[PDB]
């Protein structure tokens, strides 16, 4: 397997690194929580929001285009163009 | 254990606390506040 | 070793639940799975004290229905979450294969995981039919029948399969029995289902939305992510509350509380909304054979997506143009859900026939292309 | 299978004389919901002008209609079980609603997503009586 | 003092009031029985008595505070305690049930005793230096005080050897009682009214202890992975015992460790004078990398030679200090420091490690 | 009278109801023309005002709406 | 007995007919715990400059504590007067000695001793705990400074260093051994001369729970270490830190006694051999202390199991300790107390740690007085107030992968 | 998935004419800055598929140092990811580091895997 | 579709039991029962409600019961085999004017009348389709339509022909609390009964959906504070890598 | 060993003993308010076996 249980989970040699942390009890909880969830969440929006606009663009434009379509052929003046499909 | 009556408290204390708060939000359309009009 | 450890039944929960080594590097995303087992629950929860009260005959089941909503103490209670948890069971698997599908949750070292995934799905998709057959709506007994209409079209054994399923002529009392025999039981089917996907999930574990190997940090579960655990637990149940007791039936189709007769069909026959791509996929193809292959093939494809996927990084997350063919896929899917509940009209023919060409060719073409160009276009601008 | 219940009922009855030369009287025939109607004389005459070859569908009403003005067809007006509206489609003969698919006076899949010909329910009729 | 077994009994004052007390098996240590017999013995004696259990023994002092040991010496056994004031009673009473009656099982040769011997050997080897030393004892007196100090599985022994050497030894004339900070007379009296009172007066059939035959001019090698040492060896009669520790002072000695001497100026050097009864050896080692100790060898042994008398006489202080903190309760020492001059062209060499790198005895 | 009516007959005096009613009013007099006309039964295509009226009832009641319970 | 000279210094001597072998020696407080980053390791490199001096027979060695620094010559009894003259020189003349110095070989000499603490385990793992558990204070350092910080100190530095810190009111001549203590006093007076100056201000340090991970999967076995904030020399838990640290006391897995010793964590730990060793310990400074254990685990596979055990017997402290646990770690303290001042070396150490850190150093007897005073209620109180349910401080250098984070072992300082 | 050697192969086939090189090796640099892996302090090779034998073999004969260097960057990875932060201009992999260190031992991996298939069907 | 076949999207009047904190107007529950048993019980059954469902609704158990007397139910028949009747009482259901489909085909031109103890959950406006269909009626048809003998135009209706006809005008009930019986009050007060008959549970329903959500909401506060706390230690690692 | 991150900003600003008290009460609250939805829930569904 590649995940094996916590004494080996497969990963290579690992060596000169050092892994320093404070305990809770002794941290500020929340500490940058409001000014974070705001600056930073603005932050990954504008660096992932294009991959989400260009395909949500396009396909709201066909979407609106197919329906305003539908909408015009079942009226007084789409009638004809109705018949013809 | 505890738990089991610690619960108590506070199913009780919302449970309490939101049938006096909506009796007294809606207390001009409930029934029983209504009942006298048709008697 | 400690208690949690040499008990063989508290060392399986141990392995899966308290020191399950997660990777540290995991979104709330990954929550989902124990959401959807949670819904698991629910839907087996809530439907078995269902069951005390629903009368599976076709001149009851619908009677029965409004005696739970309307006699039994917590009937009404019972019952919208046993429909709206359903509704929010497939939300959040639909977010799953989502995930699933953004990282490549599904690549090579979880393969095997990955085909259970696709089996669940089918499976579940046929249990919440079944089940939305049992309320014997005008919808429920018309989706019956156009669904055994349409399995009707296998080439030779179609004509005889029919009358096996809807057990007469017509879908009638045997069918809703047997619909509700069915119903009850699949759903530990899918238990068995889920303890098969969890066992492959176990084998290699999780992967990460940075899709890089996780072994080099790696987290227990019991003070990590069991309390994002609950985060997700807690806004799923806040939202499957601002359902079940504010709007329950939005969701849900009028039509449904009509009780069925064979003698008036509905203006027009959706299935729940869950099921709604499929089946706008189904009309895209003429022939009913073809549709029906067509949409089995929409749900199976997902067993060939690791092998088209020929990128040599795991997930989307570093990649430019495969987060946009993604993306581009998940809104045409979405186009495709809008379409099934939209009649048979001019534009719509046409739009729902390209949006189920792109839906395959996305696994079929742009997933392999787009993977290939951007091996090489890593390759190249690294060097 | 069908409980030896169900297959009782296979075969129902009518009282055909009843019903108007123009008008349409939905029954419930081998267990199933049916279409049953008696040929007006311009529409039976139309449909014998009308070639079988220009539709789509390989059937001819000659076949369909067993007794001539008396002739029976199955409800679901698509090959998947579409209710059958009335007197619309491609010929104004039926609207398959469920997909809004046409369905012709012949009860072929005429346009629409249609497949095959609405099934003459297999029947025999006796004076101004029917069995389905 | 004595009583009628002939065990001798030494107590004198101590500045912590702590009863460090102490046996001293004579002729028991490693030089006595087939190699390593001695390791397996000291792994036994504080087990399983006939009158207390390893379980229960080692519970109740612990419980009274008390610490015991059993190190092994080529010389003599030497069983340590160290308790408070209150406990001698009790531990003197344990020691004596220690050396008679020691059970001996089997299932604690298999358990304790070749599974901890073992751990032990292996965990003082991996030390270059004492592998080293070990094989300049095995080849300057290469009978008695040259046998292995520790169990070897090389020389298996089986448990009836050890049992047969526990009896046989452990005698009257062969066990000597030393105590620091108990009245003598009221251990005499414990030990009298002790199990020791009931050990033979000598050994009937075994205990010839053979001359010791130092040899010279030889040298040896031994292959080992990591830190490499050489060591340089000199034999040196009890009456020469106050030569060298004046020498191994004025060079620079590991029980005086200190910057400033000539040994402690080139990295991993030390020297050190071990004693016993009937003879001795001046080892001069360097440890660490075997290029480093290549040069580091042969600048000891430069410099072991060619001290200044004036420095050497200098050092007789120092060398007084060395005896006296190696003057312990286990292994009292009477070595008169004279500042006489000491020779070295004598000595027998042994290397450790990279044998690529470390030298030849002819490259000294 | 009725609040509903009243409500009715304000909205649709209403400046944005204005165009709706008026096409609406327009398209009677369209319709009864064509009725007026002896072929009008044989015409396939029979005009009618469903689509005006819609309008014209969307535009009212998306005024009427959130002010009738008031009155009630 | 205590006399304090002219220049204010004063002599401590701790004078035994038995001792076997006499000490003298100065000290001057100012360890690391005195330096900051960039000058960290002054304090050892002076010293050893200071202990490289002419012996004159004598055996003069550097001590180079964390808060306290000094060198001690070691001498035979009656010899011990000379010793004293010749210490009382080298601190007359440290300034000159410092001067006249190349601190090349002396640093090459520091540096090699900063990595073998870098290098041995334990010493590794126990300079790491108590670097993260006092992080931001000058206590965090290294006692022999780092090679980093070793290789930039200058003469100027030391120069500096010994004035500001071999000041009278700053140092104390320690002695102990076979000798008349006014002999010693008198030689010294006639040769000691130092600088005039106030005692330093002591910096100041607070504990702070967190977690410091070397781990380096080349090495054979698991070396970490656990503890939590324990009780300084001022204290008077100090003898209580210590009982509760002997409750559990020490355990190697190859002893032969590794069977029967009596703490309960050893009989948990050898069902399947979860560790190879450990001992714990209550290492106390100047204001503040840190009181747990150190372990090294030969299976990588169970460094969890251990730190869960080790956490639950420290659990069972508050509750559920015996009279028979707490009477066996009274009386091993007692001994390990009287086994610690034995060599006049120690006594000397002791002698100039106390007076220098606390003032007043309890003698032995009045030790024993103490401990014997505890009950099995004031070693739970302890428990409860400082070891239930308290930030805990952890470190460990290989094959630590099994080592789960931080929260898990917090969280078991509290389960029952 | 894609072997390195035909990733490798394809890369070639368009270096080596000039046309496609230039308008391809703009839009290589172009597409591999906003990929985003740089800011998180990976280097192309770390985001590799580690999950194959081929790739195991050839992390397992990495050198020491790039071993350690990339156990690094990965731990690192993993904690900007967990903390959802991203690393400064200044910190981030350059373009020139990103240097494909671990390409030669996936190939040579694939050249072993390759000789042993062709040779069984000898 | 035609914008005539899916009917006229009936708006959105802000009724009294709209938002997510407010019960129905019993008071108008009341008022639309009246308003049923006048006009409604001609044509439509409303079979699903019975009496008992009324007491502490909008009828005291009292005024039920004597409403359950004043009719007449099939009881088993008697030991001599002769069919028996009694008077109405609580557990009974309310009657529909019709003993069967057919005899309501029969009764109505063909058309026939949906029970409607589910007309509010079975159709697309729900409350407002209704109100919008009772008022809906204009008294002109649009220009141009056509419909069939019997049907009446409906905008709100699907096809925009309905059988119905409008029922409700001005004044046709006395109300019992004096309130004036506007059509547009009456469309309101039946729409309001004929939702309460078909979401009984829709006071108890959004009062158990208030206390959820205090407590969940409570709840998901406190988990993420919890989470957020127990994941400071991993989120403020600070690692290095110092080789050589 | 080595100069620690600072941490003075994340460290909190109230008392050893008292945040973990505060934290002990809000696991509890939690605790507590889930028995009570629970038990809410199970008496909603066993009232239908009545
Ligand atoms: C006499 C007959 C009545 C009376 C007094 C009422 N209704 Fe209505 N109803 C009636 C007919 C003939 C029909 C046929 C409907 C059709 O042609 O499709 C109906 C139908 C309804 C509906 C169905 C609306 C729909 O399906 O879109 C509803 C809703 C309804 N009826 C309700 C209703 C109410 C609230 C009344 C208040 C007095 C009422 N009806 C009176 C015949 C009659
Ligand atoms: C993942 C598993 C399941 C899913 C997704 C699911 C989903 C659904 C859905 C969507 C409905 C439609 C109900 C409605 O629209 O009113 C339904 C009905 C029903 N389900 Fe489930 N269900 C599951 C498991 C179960 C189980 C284990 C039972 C056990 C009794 C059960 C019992 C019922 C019953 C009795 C109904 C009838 C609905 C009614 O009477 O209101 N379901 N199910
Ligand atoms: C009841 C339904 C299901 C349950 C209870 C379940 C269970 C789980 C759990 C607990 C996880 C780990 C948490 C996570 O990664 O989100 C997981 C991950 C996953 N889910 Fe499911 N699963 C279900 C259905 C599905 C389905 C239908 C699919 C795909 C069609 C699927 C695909 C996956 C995959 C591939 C993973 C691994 C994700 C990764 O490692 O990145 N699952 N599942
Ligand atoms: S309506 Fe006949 S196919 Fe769906």
């Amino acid at each position: 397997t590649y995940m094996g249980w916590w004494g080996s989970l497969g990963s290579p040699k690992q060596k000169y690194i050092t892994q320093y942390t404070i305990s809770p009890y002794a941290a500020k909880p929340l500490k940058g929580a409001a000014y974070n969830a705001v600056f930073n969440t603005f932050r990954r929006t504008k660096n992932q929001f294009l991959y989400v606009a260009i395909p949500f663009v396009v396909v709201w434009s066909i979407w609106t285009r197919a329906r305003d379509y539908n909408e015009y052929l079942y009226t007084k003046e789409g009638r004809e163009e109705l018949e013809r499909v | 254990a505890t738990i089991f009556g610690g619960a108590f408290a506070f199913q009780g204390f919302f449970d309490v606390a939101v049938n006096k708060w909506w009796e007294e939000h809606n207390k001009a359309k409930l029934w029983k506040n209504v009942k006298g009009k048709f008697l | 070793m400690p208690t949690r450890k040499s008990n063989t039944y508290l060392s399986l929960v141990n392995s899966y639940l308290i020191d399950s080594p997660q990777p540290s590097s995991i979104n709330y995303w990954w929550n989902l799975g124990s959401l959807l087992g949670l819904c698991l629950v629910i839907q087996i929860a809530s439907g078995v004290f269902l069951a005390m009260h629903y009368s599976s005959n076709i001149e009851l089941a619908f009677d029965s229905v409004e005696h739970i909503m309307r006699d039994v103490n917590a009937g009404w209670l019972i019952r919208y979450i046993h429909a709206n948890g359903a509704s929010f069971f497939f939300i959040c698997m639909y977010l799953h294969i989502g995930k699933a599908l953004y990282y490549g949750s599904y690549k090579q070292p979880r393969v095997m995981l990955w085909v259970i995934g696709v089996v669940i799905f089918i499976l579940t998709m046929a249990i919440a039919f079944m089940g939305y057959c049992l309320v014997y709506g005008q919808m429920s007994h018309w989706g019956a029948t156009v669904i055994t209409n349409l399995l009707s079209a296998i080439p030779f054994i179609g004509n005889d399969i029919v009358p096996f399923i809807w057990g007469g002529f017509s879908v009638s009392n045997p069918t809703i029995q047997r619909f509700f025999a069915l119903h009850f039981l699949l759903p530990f089917i899918l238990a068995a289902l889920v303890c098969m996907h969890l066992m492959a999930l176990h084998v290699h574990g999780s992967s990460n939305p940075v899709g890089i190997t996780g072994n080099i940090d790696r987290l227990p579960m019991h003070p990590y992510f069991i309390f994002k655990d609950l985060i997700t637990v807690f806004v799923f149940l806040l939202i499957f509350s601002l359902f079940v007791f504010y709007s329950p039936n939005t969701l849900g189709h009028p039509d449904n509380y009509i009780p069925g007769n064979p003698m008036v069909t509905p203006p027009s026959i959706v299935p729940e909304w869950y099921l709604l791509p499929f089946y706008a996929i189904l009309r895209s193809i003429p022939d009913k054979l073809g549709g029906v292959i067509a949409m089995f093939g929409a749900i199976l494809i997902l067993l060939s997506l690791p092998y088209t996927d020929r990128s040599i990084i795991r997930g989307n997350s570093f990649k430019v143009l495969s987060k946009l063919a993604f993306y581009l896929f998940v809104f045409n899917f979405i186009l495709l859900g809008n379409l099934g509940q939209l009649h048979v009209e001019v534009p719509y023919i046409q739009l729902g026939q390209f949006a189920t060409a792109y839906y395959f060719a996305h696994y079929i073409i742009v997933v392999p292309v787009i993977s290939t160009l951007e091996n090489i276009l890593y390759y190249i601008g690294t060097q | 299978a069908a409980s030896a219940d169900v297959l009782a009922m296979a075969k129902v009855e009518v009282k055909l004389g009843a019903i108007p030369e123009g008008k349409n009287v939905i029954i419930k025939w081998q267990g199933k919901p049916v279409f049953i109607r008696h040929r007006t004389a311009d529409e039976i005459e139309e449909a014998n002008q009308v070639d079988i070859k220009t539709l789509r569908d390989p059937q001819n009403d000659a076949d369909r209609v067993k007794k001539p003005e008396w002739l029976i067809m199955l409800g679901i007006c698509t090959h998947l079980g579409c209710v059958p509206i009335g007197e619309a489609g491609d010929f104004g003969g039926w609207f398959c609603p469920c997909h809004g698919s046409h369905y012709d006076i012949s009860g072929r899949i005429r346009k629409g997503p249609a497949p095959l010909n609405l099934e003459i329910p297999e029947y025999d009729f006796t004076d101004d009586e029917t069995l389905l | 003092s004595s009583i009628p077994n002939s065990v001798k009994i030494a107590a004198k004052e101590s500045a912590t009031d702590l009863t460090k007390l102490s046996v001293i098996i004579n002729n028991a240590g490693s030089k006595t029985g087939k190699s390593g017999v001695s390791h397996l013995l000291s792994k036994f004696t504080f087990l399983n008595n006939g009158a207390k259990s390893a379980l229960r023994f080692t519970r109740e002092s612990e419980l009274l505070g008390g610490t015991f040991e059993s190190k092994v010496t080529r010389d003599a056994l030497i069983l340590n305690t160290t308790f408070l004031k209150q406990d001698l009673p009790y531990y003197v009473e344990a020691l004596g049930n220690v050396v008679s009656n020691t059970q001996f099982a089997p299932h604690e040769f298999n358990e304790i005793v070749l599974p901890t011997a073992n751990a032990e050997t292996k965990l003082a080897n991996a030390n270059p230096a004492f592998k080293g030393v070990e094989k300049l004892h095995e080849i300057t007196f290469r009978r008695g005080l040259g046998n292995p100090l520790f169990y070897n599985e090389s020389t298996p022994i089986k448990l009836e050897e050890v049992a047969q050497f526990s009896k046989e030894q452990f005698s009257g004339e062969n066990i000597s009682i030393v105590a620091e900070g108990a009245n003598e007379e009221d251990l005499t009296k414990f030990v009298s009214e002790s199990a020791f009172c009931y050990l033979p007066s000598s050994s009937s059939n075994g205990a010839k202890a053979l001359p010791t035959n130092t040899f010279t001019g030889q040298e040896a090698r031994v292959p080992s992975s990591g830190a490499s040492s050489a060591l340089i060896g000199i034999p040196v009669k009890p009456a020469d015992f106050g030569k060298y520790e004046v020498l191994s002072a004025a060079i620079g000695t590991s029980t005086l460790p200190s910057t400033s001497t000539p040994l402690a100026q080139i990295p991993g050097a030390t020297s050190h004078l071990y004693k016993y009864q009937d003879a001795g050896l001046f080892v001069i080692s360097v440890s660490g990398e075997a290029s480093q100790v290549a040069q580091g060898i042969k600048q000891a042994k430069s410099v072991a030679e060619s001290v200044s008398s004036s420095a050497l006489s200098e050092a007789v202080k120092a060398a007084e200090l060395s005896v006296a903190l190696q003057s312990t309760v286990d292994s009292p020492l009477n070595v008169k420091v004279v500042a006489e001059e000491a020779p070295i062209s004598k000595f027998n060499y042994v290397a450790v490690g990279d044998l690529d790198v470390l030298p030849y005895a002819d490259e000294l | 009278a009725d609040p509903l009516d009243t409500l009715r007959e304000e909205c649709t005096k209403t400046a944005a109801c204005k165009p709706f009613d008026h096409h609406f009013h327009e398209c009677i007099e369209r319709v009864t023309k064509e009725q007026e006309e002896p072929d009008y039964e044989h015409k396939h295509y029979k005009e009618d005002c469903i689509e005006e009226f819609f309008h014209l009832q969307h535009c009212v009641n998306d005024c009427v709406a959130p002010r009738l319970f008031n009155r009630l | 007995k205590y006399t304090t000279l002219s220049n204010g210094v004063t002599v401590a001597t701790e004078t035994n007919p038995a001792a076997k072998t006499s000490s003298v020696g100065l000290f001057f407080g100012a360890g690391s715990r005195s330096e900051h980053s960039h000058s960290n390791g002054i304090s050892a490199l002076t010293t050893n400059v200071l202990a490289s001096q002419s012996a004159k027979g004598s055996l003069l060695t550097a001590k180079n504590d964390r808060e306290f620094n000094g060198i001690i010559a070691q001498t035979t009894n009656d010899n011990i007067t000379e010793a004293g003259k010749l210490i009382a020189s080298i601190a007359s003349n440290a300034v000159d000695i410092v001067e006249k110095t190349d601190l090349t070989k002396h640093k090459q000499y520091l540096s090699a001793q900063a990595s073998a603490v870098e290098a041995d385990p334990k010493s590794k793992v126990l300079s790491h705990l108590y670097s993260s558990a006092f992080q931001g204070y000058s206590l965090a350092l290294p006692t022999l400074g780092t090679t980093e910080s070793v290789e930039n100190l200058e003469n100027q530095d030391s120069l500096r260093h010994l004035a500001k810190h071999l000041v009278n009111n700053n140092t104390v001549i320690a002695a102990s051994g076979n000798f008349d203590h006014d002999k010693l006093a008198d030689a010294i007076e006639a040769n000691l001369k130092i600088a005039e100056g106030v005692k330093p201000e002591i910096k100041p340090a607070s504990f702070l729970g967190s977690e410091v991970r070397m781990r380096d999967d080349t090495l054979p076995k698991a070396y970490i270490s656990i503890a939590v904030h324990g009780e300084g020399l001022n204290s008077p838990n100090y003898y209580l830190a210590k009982v509760a640290a002997a409750i559990y006391g020490d355990f190697y897995l190859h002893s032969t006694i590794a069977k029967f010793t009596s703490p309960k964590l050893a009989s948990i730990v050898q069902e399947y051999n979860i560790v190879e060793s450990y001992n714990h310990y209550s290492k106390s400074f100047s204001d503040t202390g840190i009181w747990g254990y150190y372990a090294e685990i030969a299976d990588k596979f169970t460094v969890d199991d251990f730190t869960h055990f080790s956490l639950k017997e420290w659990n069972r402290l508050s509750i559920s300790i015996s009279e028979a646990e707490v009477a066996r770690a009274k009386a091993q303290v007692k001994t390990a107390l009287a086994k610690e001042l034995a060599n006049s070396f120690a006594v000397t150490s002791d002698i100039a740690e106390k007076v220098l850190l606390v003032g007043h150093r309890q003698s032995l007897r009045e030790a024993f007085e103490k401990i014997d005073a505890i009950k099995v209620n004031d070693v739970k109180e302890w428990g409860k107030s400082k070891v239930w349910d308290r930030d805990i401080v952890i470190s460990g250098t290989g094959l630590i992968e099994d080592l789960l984070d931080y929260n898990r072992n917090r969280n078991e300082m509290a389960m029952m | 998935v894609q072997s390195m050697t035909s990733v490798v192969k394809a890369a070639n086939f368009i270096l080596a004419r000039p046309t496609l090189s230039k308008i391809i090796t703009p839009l290589a640099q172009k597409f591999t800055a906003y990929a985003g892996y740089r800011e998180m302090g990976l280097k192309f090779n770390d985001l590799l598929l580690e999950e194959t034998p081929i790739m195991q073999t050839a992390i397992k004969r990495l050198p020491s140092e790039l071993n350690y260097s990339r156990n690094f960057r990965i731990l690192t990875a993993h904690q900007l990811a967990l903390s959802h932060q991203l690393l400064p201009a200044e910190k981030a992999v350059k373009p020139e580091e990103d240097d494909n260190y671990l390409i030669p031992y996936i190939l040579e991996a694939e050249k072993e895997a390759f000789e042993k298939a062709e040779l069984d069907n000898i | 579709m035609t914008a005539a076949e899916h009917g006229l999207h009936p708006p959105a009047y802000n009724w009294p039991h709209n938002g997510m904190f407010e019960t129905f107007d019993h008071a108008s529950i009341r008022r639309g029962f009246q308003v049923y048993r006048e006009v409604c019980a001609a044509c439509h059954s409303l079979d699903r409600i019975a009496w008992r469902n009324l007491v502490g609704v909008s009828h005291t158990t009292s005024e039920a019961k004597a409403m359950a007397e004043e009719l007449e139910y099939d009881d088993e028949p008697d030991d001599e085999g002769k069919p028996r009747k009694r008077p109405g009482k609580l557990a009974d259901y309310i009657p529909g004017p019709y003993e069967n489909e057919q005899a309501a085909r029969a009764a109505n031109q063909g058309a026939y009348p949906p029970d409607l103890s589910l007309i509010v959950k079975a159709r697309h406006g729900g409350s407002d389709y209704i109100f919008s269909l009772l008022t809906g009626y204009p008294d002109e048809p649009p220009a141009g339509v056509v419909l069939p003998e019997g049907s009446n135009y409906n905008p709100y209706f699907p096809g925009g022909a309905i059988a119905m006809g409008r029922v409700l005008f001005d004044d046709l009930v006395e109300y019992e609390d004096g309130t004036p019986a506007t059509t547009s009050q009456m469309a309101k007060d039946v729409s309001t009964f004929l939702n309460w008959a078909s979401e009984p549970e829709h006071d108890d329903r959004k009062k158990w959906g208030l206390k959820a959500l205090v407590v969940l909401s409570s709840l998901y506060l406190l988990s993420i504070w919890v989470k957020r706390f127990k994941w400071t230690p991993i989120k403020n690692r600070k690692f290095r890598f110092d080789p050589p």
